[PDB]
């Protein structure tokens, strides 16, 4: 759930002095019109609007600045610059009475992985594998990027994966739970949303790593393959039972890796259900393989995001003759930076195909 | 939550899907 402990002119024009997301603080007057809510929650309100100068659509995430908790969302977003992470254009502050709200002006992205998957579900179809490949690959790229700065998202789930259906570009959003993890410094365990929470988090670990994002990603993958969440359940126990019912009871050593405080309890020994029986018979073997290397009890045994990008499941995306089903070409996929590849530079031989060099 | 309390519930639940 939670983390650790303006003038109006004439359509109707709202003018504010907003600070650009990148570079040194150099605030500039920003004007926008056609404001409407495209989302509302206990966190605040999300609006769509159109910038007066360029006519470009933006999202404005308005969040209350609660001083009772640690708010790293702005601090974290400002440092991020990646093609698979939603762009922070500007931010500004505005006035619950006697309260100050933070406004994040972001690029507007019309869909999410969640809404798109819901379409296939109610249509009783499955998302074509080509999209599963495209979306998951871009997700892993975004994870490789944030992890290289030591930043863990902590809330990976389909609702936080924005999509432009025309370009098939995925952008990771919502850094309201994100944090730079430091070994030796404890974290909040009640993080990550139900269905997507790593087993070590459910066992209440406070010393977890960025590999919790990888588990969440594995859940997204499985969900896209399956047509529904793989580990549903209201409570942690409910969720862990679903996990055990697939992976089998974790061994004492796997338990120790997750949370040593549970090593001495005598858990009934449930047999693993073969991944090939979990999914439909027409599921590609390499998708199953990838999934099993993501959804591991031992956090250190999980693939890193960069390793996941290099997995054989994404081999098709490296074929020069591939295209989107709508006729268009695939988005940028091989423009890796030195930062992105820092965890494992030799992987560039796989990640950057020969036809991508030119 | 208490590891003891969490484990008891989990053990109880795993016995039911096992039996
Ligand atoms: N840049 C954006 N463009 C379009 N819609 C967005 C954008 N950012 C967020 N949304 C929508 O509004 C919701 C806002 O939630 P989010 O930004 O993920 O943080 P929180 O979950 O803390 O409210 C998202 O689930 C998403 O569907
Ligand atoms: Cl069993
Ligand atoms: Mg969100
Ligand atoms: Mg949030």
């Amino acid at each position: 759930r939670t983390t650790s402990f303006m003038k109006v002119s004439r359509s109707k024009v709202t003018t504010v002095v907003a600070t650009p997301g990148q570079g040194p603080d150099r605030p500039q007057e920003v004007s926008y019109t056609d404001t409407k809510v495209i989302g509302n929650g206990s966190f605040g309100v999300v609006y769509q609007a159109k910038l007066c100068d360029s006519g470009e659509l933006v999202a404005i995430k308005k969040v209350l600045q609660d001083k009772r908790f640690k708010n790293r969302e702005l601090q974290i977003m400002r440092k991020l610059d990646h093609c698979n992470i939603v762009r922070l254009r500007y931010f500004f502050y505005s006035s619950k009475k006697d309260e100050v709200y933070l406004n994040l002006v972001l690029d507007y992205v019309p869909e999410t992985v969640y809404r798109v998957a819901r379409h296939y579900s109610r249509a009783k179809q499955t998302l074509p594998v080509i999209y599963v490949k495209l979306y998951m690959y871009q997700l892993f790229r975004s994870l490789a990027y944030i992890h290289s700065f030591g930043i863990c998202h902590r809330d990976i789930k389909p609702q936080n994966l924005l999509l432009d259906p025309d370009t098939a570009v995925l952008k990771l959003c919502d850094f309201g739970s994100a944090k730079q993890l430091v070994r030796g410094e404890p974290n909040v365990s009640y993080i990550c949303s139900r269905y997507y929470r790593a087993p070590e988090l459910i066992f209440g670990a406070t010393d977890y790593t960025s590999s919790i994002d990888v588990w969440s990603a594995g859940c997204v993958l499985a969900e896209l393959l399956l047509g529904q969440p793989i580990f549903p359940g209201d409570s942690g126990v409910d969720q862990l039972v679903e996990i055990i019912k697939v992976l089998g009871t974790p061994t004492r050593e796997q338990i120790r890796e997750m949370n040593p405080n549970y090593t001495e309890f005598k858990f009934p020994q449930i047999k693993a259900h073969p991944w090939t029986k979990v999914f439909r018979p027409r599921t590609p073997p390499e998708a199953i393989a990838l999934c099993s290397r993501l959804l591991e009890y031992t956090p250190t045994a999980r693939l890193t995001p960069l390793e996941a990008c290099a997995h054989s499941f994404f081999d098709e995306l490296r074929d020069p003759n591939v295209k989107l089903p709508n006729g268009r070409d695939t988005p940028a996929l091989f423009n890796f930076t030195t930062q992105e590849l820092s965890s494992n530079p030799p992987l560039a031989t796989i990640l950057i195909p020969p036809h991508a060099r030119h | 939550v208490e590891p003891q309390k969490f484990a008891e519930e989990l053990i109880h639940r795993l016995e039911a899907v096992q039996r």
